[PDB]
């Protein structure tokens, strides 16, 4: 099972204003879309700096983000073509839930299994057969062959986890990623889009690799099924999902959660511009500004951060930054034994 | 002499000095206070520091 | 008594997230 | 007598068969006595009893081997010769040898070459497999193939064998490579339509201590001075020969004017006294250069009036200012300046132009993107020779052959190259396996870096 | 300095020794005594040692001799005779053993430097019995005689007792491996020397002796040498040596005359400088100047044995007295070396060594340069003279007189007399000697005869080189960035040819592994490997050992393979060996090359095998003498044997695919004895063709190894550890702690130290040494050398075992762990497809 | 204040070149001490699941320690960069030192294990006929005779011989106060157990 | 309690304020 986790790389700076003209006029009133795409060819301007944007789209339209939401839609079509995208969306008078199909048969029909896009990052799932796997990886080779082994090389993991409970680049799991991603990338035309691989990940589960990782909406997820690697269906543990087959009722598989490095990045970042922009600033706004985020953030994890002890230490250690500029604002001599009241 | 002067105060890599000289000690005074005799104020080996 | 916030990688880590709300 | 009489001449499969590998054992990393299975096209140890290939042999049921160096078919499990006249092909693709009459031949050759599967190709006009991106080494190596000249030496290895070497002197190592992939490139019955540079980029790394490895991708100027100076050095005896097949090609002899500058911050006086002490008077020194290096003019750093964000261009002739007693050139030194008016007295055969780009200012390293305006078809160098040296040079125009391209910015870019095939007029550009039909007037719009013209 | 060139001309005047003996000996040390002798301006520092011979960088920072090094120097003889010796000074360590070989093989002879205090010891033993096999002449050196004086202060009397117990040792080792009598060793003999190359003493009886009648005169020094030793005794009533003791407490002759004056003049030095060592100096004739008697007592020491016992005189007498010159040596070297025999008209021409026949080098060195990019093959020159800028004949290890294809023409570069650190070019080298020959080292890749062209092609190859032990620790090395990969190749190259022991080896998943003899052994590869060599960065896997298989019952069904062709069917059964036979094949006590009928006979008077079913033997396998036996056994009168014989030869091949690489782990077979019971071969030539006959062969061995009852083998290292009595138990508790149990537990006569002598898994030897020495902190030494294979406790077919990564399995767990491992480090399958 | 080594074999790895290898390495001797890592490399320390060194593939009979990885650096790990190489093995020092001065100084010592010249097999060696043709000149003496074979300073000789560095010298030079260290080598060797 | 301690090794190998 091939997991491709990916993003289009420039998307919304190379959709072609013509041709997104043509698109929307596939679905709306020719007015509307002349519109929309006029309203994104207009004059960007910067204090002495100014130009014309008639490559790109701008994102600070209010409808934009719908105009996204359409382009990504077309690339769907050219990722899963056409018979899986209907397979995949169900008969137009019975639509399919998000992760549903009409059929086992028609789930079991195709080696993309799973699909979705949200706005820019494609989050693929491909169940293949050995015979599929082999010839896909023969395919790749033919025009990539890989005498050194140098697959290996530029093939990225996620490092948030041990050595046990990472991706094991095994040499064959290592040439299927690349097959996989490759034959992706085949399907998208180079310019109305691309997927580039460095910034993508690849997680592959085999008889060598038994964690399905992937890291999606922040969230570094890593599935490690009950039937193989279990000593313990621990409950205790609650920054676990316990996953469940809805056809058995029973215990099958099991999800850890963590925090993505980004996101304790983009948190430590939002504290640090709470910190140095508060010079001239009330006690109380810095206080507010910190609570707000450290909410906003707890509030949307609220189980990869258990798990995640680097971003308990970096949550304690803003707390600290928080309290110490609070501290210095009332006194340039630091305190020794300052209360917590 | 971090306890009698107290001189690191005004240089912290001083310290380095004193958590030797301490360290020297325990080489001193258990290779010393060995034999029949224990411990107590009466090591002499004052060369090392 | 320092007043500092210490991390709880490992402290406090017996209790469950459910406890102590409604 | 049982030769002659093989079964298993069905069994052996051209497509599989690559032999731009190295000629190593797969098993034992032996160079002696390497064989090539040509039923699956990986090399062995060597024919014999408990050998390598007649283990593959009663292994993989795959009977028919070529001796990488003798050129001869085997067959192992039995262990006898193996002589058919269909095989010549494989042995000719191995070792392409090109007798003197079809030496001559080839610069005026039309057709366009079958291989074995079917992609038509023009010999000389062959990608080079990119290896760990090095396409300036490719490039290079494509450009100094085209030359005429130096491909008729190189096609025959008795113009640069049996000469005397140093004991220590591993310089034969890139010429007696490169002439290989040369045959390979030039050989018009290949199997494959592209070829692997993948062995003499080995030599190419050890020759040159490490620099210019497969992995990095160097400068191609830089390469391509590297490269004609070893080959100059690697050809001849123990002492390096004044007249080689680079220096009669390439080489030209030029002369210099370099006048020292005083210093500004001097008494009109003490200066004039200065100029006259003969410190800073004119040196003519005469000197031989590869290839003439050319200077282009600073981006313009603003937009025009009119047309905003013009793309700046230079005439060629603008650019070849240089070389001439009226112009000068106020060479900046950390210690002082100098005037450094250069003078032209012998024009090479085959002159190679490096346009200065890539330049390190103060701070990192920039490209001039300026647009090079020169004509593909017919020029006159005779205003750019001395008075004294124009009579002994009857001939001073040159035609554009190969012209290579730089895309994209200095920290990583690729290198393309537009080959003039000298047979059929036509232009053909090559980055690494594709190759496309550029037309000869869209050849001058690119931002050119190395070129290379014949004077016929 | 062209005394020496010419002196090479004449190949009576050469002595081609070599150096070996047990880890830290004082072979090195010696040599740069001589080296001092005969170098005027290279004198040792007065707190380091020189170290001459020890030129590589990791030399100087092991202190151990890692390569053996070739010193070509002209020595006086004690009338003033100067010969040319060529000494190739080996490693002590066990573990280069082969570099010993590589000098054992171009050397006519050997001395056995062996060290007064410790004595016999492990190395020493392994190189005698070598030597012996390679019929080489032996004389023994006994270094270190201070450490009688300076550390264990024995009494004169009881150093003698030590040194007659060392030398009587070592003719109670050879007696064991040679039957010629003329190698027995006496001091008195001049077999034996003694010396101590720390202080620069060097006497043998007769190097005494000489020296006693330049101070006293009228004394015949052979007479007197020839009564210095053994029970005799010296009556000054009667001035006459006698064989019972003239009183009481009379001494011997050798203590009274020889130990008792160097015991007062070390005692002297080393303890009354300022009183009675001038005195002493003015008896003794020795003038040392004012500031010479300033130095401390070791630099002193030395210089005081220098002027008394001027050049190193006994150590060249004893070796030009029993170490034959390459003129009356070659033919035994021939007879030993050559594989066309001495019979061939080459071989009678290169038993006369003659400078002026047909060129025959054999070289058996390859030393690196500076640069690492160029090699230099070294080796003897044993017919005919070598010209620099010439072009000659390489053969190489696979070379046939049939085969032409191993052989490349090679231009020789320069040539360089090679002595220590320095090399001296030279234009042409006679017969005899040691050469550096530059310019062939592309064909050349372990061992190699250079000839020259275009002439003499009735020119074999001399024999491959043969190790003492066997190779079995292997290391995996892959390149950090695998863009590199090359290089490292390139970098296996270099090494494999600068290792006579090593073997690179691509396996089927891409692991290239590296065999050695042991840790250090492997140590000094990769940093060799990583230094200088690749230059790049390396991924070393966890050093592992080799494994063999064996079978332990007989199968239980007849087991038959048919062939693709579906004509031609072979049913085969599989026995076990009986105890030793294995060890014989291997040791090369029968051949398959032997005549049939006395072979056969073998097999009825050691094993009682029927004469008729000895004589049914086909061949050994995997090799000619290796450990696995193919024997005929099909009925007479169901098979024809004429149509049998047809296929013999495939049938031969096939069984030694079969042997080399088992089933069970893709391994060597070792003490199995396949039975051919029932052939069925298609009558028409060509449907019985190899490469039908061959796999067949091959699947049939499998089917039949596997029915029979299969087994691991992993080796058995053989551990000599010389510690204090105390440190004993901490030697027993390490040893049992990694599966190692004690042999034997003796004290060292003549000093406190025991040695015990233990047999341990090789897998589990992998520090070892560290934890001995740690453990004993550091007082406990061990050296550690393959012994023999032996069967790892466990079935290792056994499906139902599972196996725990990360944790060491118990003993019945090991058997199948050992496989199943091995297999994923071979890229096979997860189980043995019995099927297949 | 001197310990009675007499080689420098106590300090297999536990010498200057040992520490060094071990700073270089990041890892430290049970007795050594600990450093900060020469470079991070914190990326390339955790490295990923190879086939290579694939634990599937590892057997494990004794775990490779820290001592391992510095007594053959070269050999255990990968990468070792700035690493040393220590002194193999120094030849055992066998010194007998003496315990009571009333005691010749060349002693056969109870310590040696008894040489025990053994006459199960005559050793015969060729000896010439025995006082009938070789005599001495009257003149011929061993060489010093007159000199005692041990006088009162050979045992302390000797026993100087085997001496740490400052004791074993017959002269030097002149040293500061400051510059000589008395417990230098109490903690370059092991600390005392208990 | 010590068996473990080797299995442990085997696994992490493979897988203001003055102080005097
Ligand atoms: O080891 P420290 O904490 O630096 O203190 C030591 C220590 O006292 P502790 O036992 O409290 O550690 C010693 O005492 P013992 O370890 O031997 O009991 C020693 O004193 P003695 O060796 O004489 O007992 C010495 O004391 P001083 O150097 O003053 O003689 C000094 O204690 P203080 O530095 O606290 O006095």
């Amino acid at each position: 099972n091939v997991m491709l986790e990916s993003r289009f790389e420039k998307m919304y700076e190379k959709i072609d204003l013509t041709l997104l003209n043509r698109l929307l006029r596939l679905i709306v009133d020719h007015n509307i879309a002349d519109y929309m795409t006029a309203k994104n060819n207009v004059v960007i301007n910067y204090k002495d700096m100014n130009h014309t944007n008639s490559y790109g789209i701008i994102r600070g339209l209010q409808f934009a983000s719908f105009i996204v939401q359409y382009y990504g839609l077309v690339m769907d079509l050219l990722v899963l073509g056409l018979h899986r995208a209907s397979e995949m969306a169900g008969p137009p008078q019975m639509p399919n839930d998000f992760l549903s199909f009409q059929d086992i048969a028609t789930e079991a029909a195709h080696p993309i299994r799973l699909f979705c896009r949200y706005i820019d990052r494609i989050h693929i799932f491909f169940r293949f057969t050995a015979d599929e796997a082999r010839d896909l990886i023969q395919r790749y080779l033919t025009e990539h062959p890989d005498p050194n082994n140098e697959n290996i090389v530029g093939y990225n993991n996620k490092k948030c986890w041990p050595r046990d409970a990472r991706m094991r680049l095994m040499k064959h799991d290592v040439n299927l990623g690349r097959a996989v991603f490759w034959d992706i990338k085949n399907r998208l035309p180079r310019s109305v889009t691309t997927v580039q691989w460095e910034n993508s990940f690849v997680s592959v589960y085999s008889k060598d690799n038994p964690n399905l990782l992937f890291n999606m909406c922040g969230f570094e997820c890593r599935i490690l099924p009950k039937c193989r690697t279990s000593y313990e269906e621990f409950t205790h543990k609650d920054g676990v999902w316990n996953l469940q087959n809805e056809v058995t009722k029973e215990r099958t598989a099991q999800c850890f959660l963590r925090v993505d490095d980004e996101s304790m990045q983009r948190f430590h970042n939002r504290v640090r511009q709470i910190l140095m922009a508060s010079g001239s600033t009330t006690f109380t706004k810095i206080v507010n500004k910190w609570n707000t985020a450290l909410i906003g953030l707890m509030t949307y994890f609220r189980e990869a951060v258990v798990n995640t002890q680097e971003l308990l230490d970096l949550l304690v250690k803003c707390e600290n930054k928080i309290q110490t500029r609070i501290k210095i604002g009332l006194n340039s001599k630091m305190p020794s034994r300052f209360p917590p009241v | 002499v971090g306890q009698l002067t107290g001189m690191y105060r005004y240089k912290y890599k001083l310290m380095r000095q004193i958590r030797m000289c301490k360290d020297l000690k325990h080489l001193i005074y258990y290779r010393f206070n060995t034999g029949p005799v224990g411990k107590g104020p009466g090591c002499g080996f004052w060369a090392a520091g | 008594p320092t007043g500092e916030v210490l991390s709880l990688v490992g402290k406090l880590e017996g209790t469950r997230m459910g406890d102590k709300a409604q | 007598r049982r030769s002659r009489h093989c079964p298993y001449l069905d069994t052996i499969n051209r497509s599989v068969l690559d032999f731009d590998f190295e000629k190593l054992c797969s098993i034992s990393l032996s160079h002696i006595n390497a064989y090539a299975c040509l039923v699956c096209g990986k090399y062995f140890q060597g024919r014999g009893l408990k050998s390598h290939a007649y283990i593959h042999s009663v292994q993989f049921s795959h009977h028919v081997f070529l001796n990488l160096h003798t050129l001869k078919f085997y067959c192992l499990p039995d262990n006898y010769e193996i002589i058919d006249s269909s095989l010549e092909d494989i042995t000719y693709v191995l070792k392409p040898t090109f007798t003197k009459q079809q030496i001559a031949n080839l610069d005026k050759q039309a057709k366009l070459s079958r291989a074995y599967d079917g992609t038509t190709y023009l010999p000389g006009i062959v990608g080079l497999n990119n290896i760990k991106a090095n396409d300036y080494a490719n490039a290079v190596l494509q450009a100094l193939s085209n030359v005429p000249p130096l491909r008729n030496y190189f096609l025959e290895e008795d113009n640069y064998k049996n000469i005397k070497r140093p004991p220590g002197d591993i310089m034969f190592l890139l010429v007696q490579r490169f002439g290989e992939l040369m045959r390979k490139l030039w050989n018009p019955r290949n199997f494959k339509a592209h070829v692997s540079p993948h062995e003499m980029l080995q030599a190419v790394v050890l020759c040159s201590k490490k620099t210019f490895q497969i992995t990095k991708q160097g400068d191609g100027v830089d390469f391509l001075s590297w490269f004609l100076n070893a080959l100059h050095s690697a050809l001849g005896g123990t002492k390096k020969k004044k007249k080689t097949i680079v220096t009669d090609v390439f080489q030209g002899s030029m002369r210099i004017f370099t006048k020292k500058l005083p210093h500004p911050d001097l008494p009109a006086e003490e200066k004039e006294q200065l100029l006259h002490n003969d410190e800073y008077q004119e040196t003519m020194v005469e000197s031989t250069f590869m290839y003439l290096t050319l200077d282009l003019p600073t981006a313009p750093l603003y937009k025009d009036e009119k047309e905003q964000l013009i793309i700046p261009q230079v005439p060629l002739f603008n650019i070849l200012a240089k070389f001439n007693g009226i112009t000068e050139k106020e060479y900046k030194t950390y210690k002082e300046n100098f005037l450094k008016r250069f003078q032209l007295t012998k024009l090479p055969p085959y002159l190679i132009f490096c346009i200065k780009r890539f330049t390190k200012n103060n701070f990192f390293v920039e490209k001039n993107p300026t647009i090079v305006n020169f004509p593909i078809t017919n020029v006159d160098l005779r205003e750019y020779l001395s008075e004294e040296v124009q009579a002994v040079h009857k001939n001073t125009t040159y035609d554009l052959i190969a012209n290579i391209v730089h895309d994209g910015k200095p920290s990583e870019g690729s290198y393309r190259i537009h080959v003039l095939h000298h047979g059929t007029g036509k232009w053909y550009e090559l980055q690494d396996l594709q190759v496309t039909d550029i037309l000869p007037q869209m050849i001058t719009l690119s931002e050119a870096y190395i070129q290379i013209w014949k004077r016929r | 300095m062209d005394f020496l060139a010419d002196l090479m001309d004449n190949s009576e005047l050469i002595r081609n020794v070599t150096l070996c003996g047990h880890l830290h000996h004082g072979k090195t040390c010696f040599v740069d005594c001589l080296i001092e002798q005969t170098h005027p301006e290279i004198r040792k520092r007065y707190d380091q040692d020189l170290c001459y011979t020890d030129i590589l960088f990791t030399e100087q920072e092991r202190g151990v001799g890692i390569k053996s090094t070739p010193v070509t120097v002209v020595l006086p003889d004690t009338k003033g005779k100067s010969y040319l010796f060529n000494i190739m000074d080996t490693p002590g360590h066990v573990n280069f053993s082969d570099e010993v070989t590589a000098g054992l093989r171009i050397s006519d002879g050997v001395v056995l430097f062996i060290d007064a205090a410790e004595g016999v010891m492990l190395n020493t033993e392994r190189l005698i019995k070598h030597a012996v096999q390679e019929r080489l002449a032996v004389t023994v050196c006994i270094n270190k005689i201070d450490r009688l004086i300076l550390e264990l202060k024995l009494p004169p009397t009881d150093a003698y007792y030590k040194l007659r117990h060392i030398v009587d040792e070592v003719n109670g080792l050879i007696s064991m491996y040679s039957t010629d009598e003329n190698l027995i060793l006496s001091p008195l003999l001049g077999n034996v020397c003694f010396s101590s190359s720390q202080y620069s003493i060097c006497f043998t009886l007769g190097s005494f002796a000489k020296i006693y009648a330049d101070t006293f005169g009228d004394i015949n020094y052979q007479e007197f040498a020839k009564r210095l030793w053994g029970d005799i005794y010296f009556n000054p009533k009667t001035r006459k040596f006698t064989k019972k003791a003239p009183t009481s407490s009379s001494q011997r002759s050798f203590v009274e005359f020889i130990l008792e004056p160097l015991y007062k003049i070390l005692a002297q030095v080393v303890g009354d400088v300022d009183t009675s060592l001038p005195r002493t100096l003015d008896e003794l004739g020795i003038h040392l100047t004012k500031e010479e008697l300033k130095l401390n007592i070791r630099p002193l020491l030395r210089l005081v044995c220098k002027k008394f016992f001027g050049e190193f005189t006994g150590f060249v007498d004893m070796c030009v007295q029993h170490i034959p010159s390459p003129k009356v040596g070659a033919k035994p070297k021939i007879e030993h070396t050559y594989t066309g025999g001495v019979d061939s008209d080459l071989g009678e021409a290169m038993s006369d060594c003659d400078p002026d026949g047909p060129l025959m080098c054999h070289t058996t060195k390859m030393y690196s340069t500076d640069d690492g990019v160029q090699f230099h093959a070294f080796g003897r020159v044993l017919s005919g003279t070598i010209h620099a800028g010439q072009p000659v004949k390489v053969l190489g290890e696979n070379y046939t007189l049939e085969d032409e294809e191993d052989s490349q023409i090679c231009t020789v570069g320069r040539l360089w007399i090679s002595v220590a650190r320095y090399h001296i070019e030279v234009n042409r080298v006679p017969a005899g000697n040691w050469v550096l020959i530059e310019g062939v080292d592309q064909p050349i890749v372990k061992t190699a005869t250079i000839t020259e062209p275009r002439g003499n092609e009735e020119a074999q190859i001399f024999r491959p080189l043969k190790f003492n032990t066997t190779s079995v620790i292997k290391i995996a090395v892959e390149p950090v960035n695998p863009s590199e990969l090359p290089k490292m190749l390139d970098g296996l190259r270099k090494v494999n040819k600068s290792y006579p022991s090593l073997t690179t080896k691509v396996e089927e998943s891409g692991e290239h592994v590296i065999l050695g003899t042991g840790e250090l052994y492997l140590d000094c590869v990769m940093h060799d490997l990583r230094k200088m060599y690749s230059e790049i960065d390396i991924k070393v896997a966890d050093p592992v050992v080799t494994f063999c298989e064996t079978v332990v019952e007989t199968s239980s069904l007849k087991c038959f393979a048919e062939t693709p062709n579906k004509k031609n069917k072979i049913t085969m059964i599989a026995e076990p060996l009986e105890k030793g036979l294995a060890e014989d094949i291997e040791n090369e006590v029968v051949q398959i090359t032997w005549n049939r009928k006395k072979l056969g006979e073998f097999f009825q008077t050691k094993y009682d095998w029927d004469l008729l079913a000895a004589r049914s033997i086909w061949a050994f396998g995997p090799d000619a003498t290796g450990p696995n036996i193919l024997v005929d056994d099909t009925l007479p009168s169901e098979v024809d044997k004429a149509l049998l014989g047809s296929v013999k030869d495939s049938i031969v091949q096939g069984f030694q695919w079969g042997t080399r690489e088992g089933p069970l782990c893709d391994e060597l077979i070792r003490n199995v004895k396949f039975k051919i019971l029932d052939a069925v071969v298609a009558q028409e030539p060509l449907h019985r063709g190899g490469g039908q006959i061959i796999p067949t062969a091959r699947r049939v061995v499998y089917s039949a190894f596997l029915m029979a009852t299969p087994r691991l083998m992993e080796p058995y290292y053989f551990v000599e550890v010389q510690a204090p009595a105390d440190c004993v138990s901490a030697v027993y508790t390490v040893l049992a702690r990694r599966r190692g149990h004690v042999t034997q537990d003796a004290p060292i006569p003549g000093s406190p130290l025991y040695t015990i002598k233990a047999f341990i898994p090789a897998i589990d030897s992998f520090g070892f040494e560290t934890d001995l020495r740690t453990h004993t902190q550091g007082q406990a030494f061990s050296l550690s050398v393959f012994h023999h294979w032996q069967i790892v406790p466990g079935d290792p077919l056994d499906k139902s075992i599972v196996i725990r990564p990360l944790e060491p399995q118990p003993a019945p767990h090991l058997a199948r762990e050992f496989m199943i491992k091995t297999r994923r480090r071979k890229g096979l399958s997860e189980d043995v497809s019995i099927s297949k | 204040l001197l310990t009675d080594l007499v080689d420098d074999n106590y300090f297999y790895l536990f010498d200057l070149k040992a520490f060094f290898t071990s700073k270089a390495l990041n890892m430290a001797i049970p007795g050594g001490p600990k450093f900060e890592p020469l470079v991070r490399d914190i990326n390339l320390q955790d490295e990923d699941w190879n086939e290579f060194n694939d634990i599937n593939k590892i057997i494990i009979r004794q775990p490779i320690r820290t001592e391992y990885k510095i007594a053959f650096p070269y050999l255990y790990n990968n990468l070792p960069h700035h690493v040393h190489l220590t002194w193999y093995h120094t030849p055992n020092v066998v010194f007998i030192k003496t315990e009571d001065p009333d005691l010749p100084a060349f002693y056969f010592d109870p310590l040696i294990n008894p040489i025990s010249h053994r006459h199960s097999v005559k050793s015969q060696e060729p000896l010439p006929d025995d006082d009938e043709e070789f005599e001495l000149p009257e003149f011929v003496e061993p060489f010093l005779k007159d000199t005692p074979l041990y006088t009162d300073n050979t045992a302390n000789g000797i026993a100087l011989l085997w001496a740490p560095r400052p004791f074993n010298l017959r002269s030097g030079r002149t040293r500061r106060a400051l510059d000589i260290p008395l417990v230098k080598n109490w903690y370059r060797e092991h600390c005392p157990a208990g | 309690k010590d068996k473990s301690k080797e299995l442990h090794a085997i696994k992490e190998r493979y897988l203001r304020k003055f102080v005097f």
